[PDB]
């Protein structure tokens, strides 16, 4: 057993404070310090900060960067660890996993989102490309938030699907593509539930 | 930091909690107690199911009468009073099963011929898994392609004339009808199993020796359900007069157990059978649970004075050895269940044996008896009968009485007294000390076999009560129509003889369990007594207040979504609250209709109960949630021929457009059309199987269902307040093809949710797959016994 | 200090015959008890991740076995005897002398081993569709170029997007996508592609 | 006796079958016998079809393939085949 189950998360403008909830149970909490790790998207796991039990002390650590805006409680009461956040900035987007130990790294929860950015709820724009001279694709342009599908022709195609991961520009607007492959016409369908634009297009030189 | 002080401590943690879950693995795997979930039996006499068995037993009645007259004995020159001549038996009287004759090849997938082939043993067997396996709750349909274990224990000896000469109809078949591997091989091939079969030969300790490999295949692992059991029976009065040229056999036939004035051992034949699982696995999916068996042991006499030449070291030994595999001490014992053949020499052993190996550290005394004084030696069948008798006393807190024990032996001295014979009943109550008991079994090969059984855990308690107003159907499915009249005949005469059943249990208890059969019955009674009223009229023949039909290899349904006709509804508040599938769906379709169409769920479906602007997009809607609820409640649909609004209704459900779109394009369409008044799916306006996916803006009888049909549908179902065309498709049931059967969803004006249970009584009256957890999931009906199936027999000899 | 542990990069395997991965050091991790001060992580794709052996060879409860870790105070290592098709992802060494560890390290990686292969590529030009008003965009495109490791860059460079799928699955074929863009400078005249499975360099214009 | 009258004869053939698979398996009746169940249920095999595919032959004079019982599954089936066979 020993569950963890974090909770909290969401997305907030930088500058701004939040509250990310550790919930130990199945085990006794009275000595198990804890520890808070964080991996960013596209990067490996850096380590944030731990807590030091109450037997030894109750003490805490912090590395760097993040040590005069980031704060932990240790609520012995409920068993609950709490990380205090303060001004964040865009950089610190990134999965944020709570540990159970304070050297040997055991058992671990199972991470939050935690987006901090500025943007309004922008839909798409569509972006089907030029003909191979066969590789038709559909590449999708600016767009706020993360959930966005594709698909051909209603998704009666299913072979040579290659739709690729976003990635974040300047204006911290995503973009999104597809192609296919197929010698020979077809529909590129898109979806934006925060948007909710769904559109059709087709390309035919 | 932490220097010494906590980078030790989490290491010293982590591996003491590796040592804790290494350790506890270990005891896992060595002694892991296994439960016995059910137990069948048949037994000379008019014993067939485990309550007479109890019965009789607390009565204090044996069951010995005579000679069978049926299976075409001399009967005559069996005795010439010369006990040496030859073809002379001994025994005047016996104990003899009165149903072997008897079989229904028609049940299973047996021909008549090749069934006239078959041996009784694999014959009773079969019958004796069905029965264990309904008694269990568990469909006997459902265990397919599941790892499950099967052992049995018989004797060869022989049935019918030699294979050299053969017969005139039943050639090929006699090997195959005739052979000990078969007896378990029938058994796994009915079923459709996949774990081992085994059948084990090793004299009257046979059955005993088989559930110990069923304790230790499921301790390993490679199996998760158990089947082990055992059989004797006589086709043939070769035995007895074989047997009587050792002249080992008492002339009337009973056993004289610890008595002065033994003489013999006699014969008789029975058959038993149980289901042993895991405890923790049992446990975990809710498995009733009779006793747990801990510790078993096998072991050999070694070399004796001559094969028949008992031993008593072997039998301290594989006593000891028990004890110490199941890590208990001599003193936890209450009762024992020893052999008590009856012979002379055999008693005196076994009892010097039982003494040094039990009584030196006692206390208290220890009681002793033997089920052979009531019914006999079974051979093979005995050992799984004390089990069987052992759990039953030990269930119902009082231990039986041993017959012809008034005069005890005078070869043993009983001075210690630390064993004291069981003459007369003793109450055996629950108390702090758990309850304990051992079963002993020696063959004529010089294998003894031991066991350990205890009683189940008391953490049963602590059910509660909760009430409803929700009423539930009432199902029972047999393969015959004789069959049906006589398991409703048995039912109302159950639900007679025990009163206070709440209709919850018995409904639970008649879905999930008994299988699904050809010839089905459903009903759904206010209370009981017009249960029984119903009940005896199914029992007459005439079905009226129920529904009925066959329906072989028959498991899909169709649904149609009817256009306008349905006018007027009969509003149905009661399915909005009530039901919580309405009140979610609907709910949902609901307010996604709410902003485009001004109107709201408010005024009308408020209902004043006392124009296609607004009707359309509430009939859709209404059509939608109803699907949704059928769909929930198991019943899965099948290509759709909706017209007119049904068109809309079958692109919902078949995927063509999401709910809240759906919504809003069947508004725009009432919109567009108040003006001038003043997932497979087949279409309706071409007659062609589409894609969901070509329904667009562009898009907005007969050789229809002839089609349909053709492909192998053969039922339709419309989701309407008041079935229309109906006729006009009844009608088409007869014109072409296979009959045609339209079911109702609703009544005029009859909202009640009792109009939903006669729907889904009619729904599985004619081939319709109902997921029965869904209908009833918190109810808190719990599992309620039932009678077994009835079966009908034939008479099926071969003389020899 | 730190003494800069290090492993072996990357390492295709194949189902069947065993693997292993090897862990260097610096400094000396045996501690004057008589133990060493190391661990290892697993870390699956898309999930949270994973303990395997601590304090130099020990397995925790509830690995699938097949892991046996050895060495001595410098030379570590890591063995699976026996490869599956689920035990893939990222593993990484870690060490216990120093408190303040800040980044677990790059870590090695592991894929399915495959016959090499040579990608294709297909330039799109930045035509007159919704790019239209002042903007610019241009994609090549690269499809089935195992192993994963190539370089894109313009000429006649310096800011684009690249996107690499995963594994693509059953194929065992990756596929990457760059993209450059610009405001409105553009149409005053091609991606090059390097593949060591491939040979000299190839490049389209326009 | 293969004199080819109207479909009625169809009803005769009808009638052969359910004699022929009788003597085959047994039954003292020749209209115990389901229509719609298949012969699987019935418990044949190897065996009982073998001949009863050659007492079939001789009586009708037609060939038919040692594959017919899985081919038509049940008496109608079969029943419905050989008349379309001859005529």
């Amino acid at each position: 057993e020993v569950q963890l189950v974090q909770s909290g998360g969401g997305l907030v403008q930088p500058g701004r404070s939040l509250r990310l909830s550790c919930t130990a149970s199945g085990f006794t909490f009275g000595d198990y310090a804890m520890s808070w790790v964080r991996q960013a998207p596209g990067k490996g796991l850096e380590w944030v900060g731990f807590i030091r039990s109450k037997a030894y002390g109750g003490t805490t650590e912090y590395a760097a960067s993040v040590k005069g805006r980031f704060t932990i409680s240790r609520d012995d009461s409920k068993s609950i660890a709490y990380l205090q956040m303060n001004s964040l900035k865009t950089e610190d987007t990134a999965v944020y996993y709570c540990t159970r130990g304070g050297t040997l790294f055991d058992y671990w929860g199972q991470g939050t989102l935690v987006t901090v950015s500025s943007a309004s709820t922008k839909g798409p724009s569509v972006f089907p490309l030029a003909p191979s001279s066969a590789a038709l694709g559909c590449l999708v342009k600016d767009y706020f938030p993360e959930p966005v599908t594709v698909s051909w022709n209603s998704g009666a195609l299913t072979s040579g699907v290659h739709t690729f991961p976003a990635v974040l520009q300047s204006s911290g607007l995503y973009s999104l593509s597809s192609v296919v492959t197929v010698p020979s016409t077809y529909i590129c369908n898109v979806n934006h539930k925060p948007s909710n634009t769904k559109v059709d297009k087709k390309v035919e030189p | 930091a932490s220097t010494d002080s906590e980078k030790v401590a989490e290491y010293l943690r982590r591996a003491t909690l590796d040592l804790r879950a290494a350790r506890q693995r270990i005891r896992e795997l060595e002694g892991e107690p296994v439960a016995v979930v059910a137990m069948a039996c048949r037994l000379p006499g008019g014993v067939s199911t485990p309550e007479e068995f109890w019965e009789l037993l607390s009565e204090g009645r044996d069951a010995v009468a005579g000679l069978p007259t049926d299976r075409g004995w001399d009967l005559d020159s069996l005795f010439h009073p010369d006990p040496t001549r030859s073809g002379t038996a001994h025994q005047r009287g016996g104990g003899f099963l009165t149903e072997a004759t008897a079989f229904d090849p028609a049940f299973f997938g047996m021909s008549p011929r090749e069934a006239l082939a078959v041996d009784p043993q694999q014959r009773l067997m079969l019958e004796l898994s069905w029965e264990v396996l309904e008694r269990a709750g568990i469909p006997p349909t459902s265990l397919q392609a599941s790892p499950t274990g099967v052992f049995v224990g018989l004797i060869p000896q022989e049935y019918g004339p030699r294979l050299a000469e053969g017969g005139e109809g039943v050639e090929g078949y006699l090997m195959t009808g005739t052979t000990t591997s078969v007896a378990s091989g029938r058994i796994a091939y009915t079923l459709g199993l996949e774990g081992p079969a085994i059948s084990v030969d090793t004299a009257c300790s046979s059955s005993l020796v088989a559930v110990h490999l069923a304790c230790q295949s499921l301790r390993r692992g490679e199996s998760s359900l158990a089947m082990a059991g055992g059989v004797t029976v006589m086709p043939t009065p070769g035995m007895l007069v074989d047997f009587s040229r050792m002249n080992s056999l008492a002339p009337d036939g009973r056993c004289k157990a610890f008595s002065a004035g033994a003489n013999g051992f006699g014969m008789a034949e029975g058959a038993g059978m149980l289901l042993l699982e895991r405890l923790s696995d049992a446990r975990r999916n809710g498995h009733p649970v009779l006793a747990v068996l801990r510790g078993t042991a096998v072991n050999s006499d070694g070399a004796s004075n001559g094969l028949s030449a008992p031993n008593g070291r072997a039998q301290v030994r594989v006593i000891q050895q028990a004890l110490a595999e199941s890590g208990l001490g001599p003193a936890d014992i209450d009762a024992v269940e020893a052999h008590g053949t009856g012979t002379r020499l055999g008693d005196p052993i076994e009892a010097r044996a039982l003494f040094e190996a039990y009584g030196r550290d006692r206390e208290q005394p220890l009681h002793l008896g033997s089920v052979k004084s009531n019914l006999g030696h079974t051979q093979a069948a005995a050992g799984v009968a004390g089990v069987i008798k052992m759990v039953l006393a030990m269930r119902a807190g009082t231990l039986p009485r041993t017959l012809h024990a008034s005069e005890r032996s005078k070869e043993i001295d009983w001075s210690s007294g630390a064993i004291s014979l069981l003459d007369e009943p003793e109450p055996w109550p629950a108390g702090a000390r758990p309850r304990r008991a051992g079963v002993s079994s020696f063959g004529i090969s010089g294998t003894n076999a031991h066991a350990i059984i205890e009683e189940a855990p008391q953490v049963v308690e602590g059910e509660r009560v909760e009430a409803g107003d929700v009423v539930a159907p009432w199902v029972l499915s047999a393969s015959s129509a004789e069959g049906l009249r006589a398991q409703a005949a048995r039912l109302a005469a159950h639900l007679r003889e025990h009163p206070g059943q709440d209709p919850r249990d018995i409904a639970y208890s008649l879905a999930t369990g008994r299988a699904a059969l050809p010839h089905r019955a459903a009903f759904a009674p206010v209370d009981e007594s017009a249960a029984l009223r119903v009940l005896d009229g199914l029992a007459t023949g005439n079905a009226d207040g129920a529904a009925v039909g066959t329906s072989r290899a028959q498991q899909r349904a169709v649904f149609v979504f009817p256009g306008q006709g349905w006018q007027w509804a009969g509003m149905a508040v009661d399915l909005l609250d009530t039901s919580p599938v309405f009140a979610a769906a609907l709910r949902e379709c609901a307010d996604a209709l709410e902003p485009h169409l001004d109107f709201e769920v408010i005024p009308f479906l408020r209902a004043e109960a006392a124009r296609v602007d607004v009707v359309q997009p509430v009939m859709f809607a209404v059509m939608v949630s109803l699907a949704s609820m059928w769909r929930a409640h198991g019943v899965e649909p099948a290509a759709v021929i909706g017209h007119s609004q049904g068109e809309i209704a079958a692109a919902c459900v078949a995927g063509a457009l999401s709910l809240d779109d759906a919504a809003r394009v069947v508004a725009l369409r009432s919109r567009v059309i108040a003006t001038m008044p003043g997932v497979p799916f087949f279409s309706t306006v071409t007659g062609r199987w589409t894609q969901p996916d070509e329904l667009d803006a562009g898009y907005w009888f007969a050789d229809a269902v002839r089609a349909l049909a053709e492909q192998g549908y053969r039922t339709f179902l419309e989701v309407s307040a008041h079935p229309i065309l109906t006729a006009a498709i009844e009608e088409i049931g007869d014109g072409s093809g296979a009959d045609l059967s339209a079911i109702h969803s609703l009544r005029r004006g009859d909202g009640s949710l009792a109009d939903f249970g006669e729907a889904l009584s009619r729904a599985f009256a004619a081939g319709v797959a109902v997921d029965w957890e869904s209908v009833h999931l918190g109810t808190g009906a719990r599992r309620v016994p039932l009678p077994t199936y009835p079966f009908q027999r034939e008479r099926v000899w071969l003389e020899p | 200090d730190v003494v800069m542990t290090q492993s072996p990069l990357s390492l295709p395997v194949t189902p069947g015959e065993p693997a292993s991965i090897s862990c260097r050091s610096s400094q000396s991790l045996l501690h004057s008890n008589g133990y060493n001060y190391l661990d290892w992580y697993l870390q699956k794709p898309g999930q949270s991740p994973q303990l395997l052996i601590y304090l130099g060879s020990n397995r925790a409860s509830g690995v699938p076995d097949r892991f046996s870790g050895s060495g001595s105070g410098t030379d570590f290592t890591l063995k699976i005897s026996r490869v599956e098709a689920e035990d893939v992802g990222v593993y990484y060494c870690m060490q216990s002398l120093q408190t303040p560890r800040l980044t677990f390290g790059p870590g090695t990686k592991v894929d399915i081993k495959r016959t090499v292969a040579a990608p294709s590529v297909f330039i799109f030009p930045p035509s007159d569709e919704q790019l239209k008003s002042g903007t610019a965009s241009v994609v090549c495109l690269l499809n089935n170029f195992y192993p994963r490791g190539a370089k894109v860059q313009w000429k006649v460079s310096g800011n684009s997007q690249e996107s690499v799928t995963e594994q693509d699955s059953k194929d065992s074929t990756y596929s990457l996508s760059s993209t450059l863009t610009l405001s409105k400078a553009d149409y005053e005249k091609a991606c090059e592609v390097t593949h060591q499975g491939l040979s000299s360099p190839v490049t389209k214009s326009f | 006796l293969a004199s080819l009258p109207a479909p009625e004869r169809e009803k005769a053939l009808f009638e052969l079958v359910r004699s022929h698979a009788a003597a085959v398996l047994g039954h003292a009746s020749a209209e115990r016998v389901p229509a719609d169940q298949a012969f699987a249920e019935l418990g044949v095999d190897s065996l009982s079809a073998l001949e009863l595919r050659n007492r079939l032959g001789a009586a009708t004079g037609v060939r038919l393939p040692t594959t017919t019982v899985f081919d038509h599954p049940d008496v109608r089936t079969l029943a419905a085949h050989l008349t379309s066979e001859l005529g």
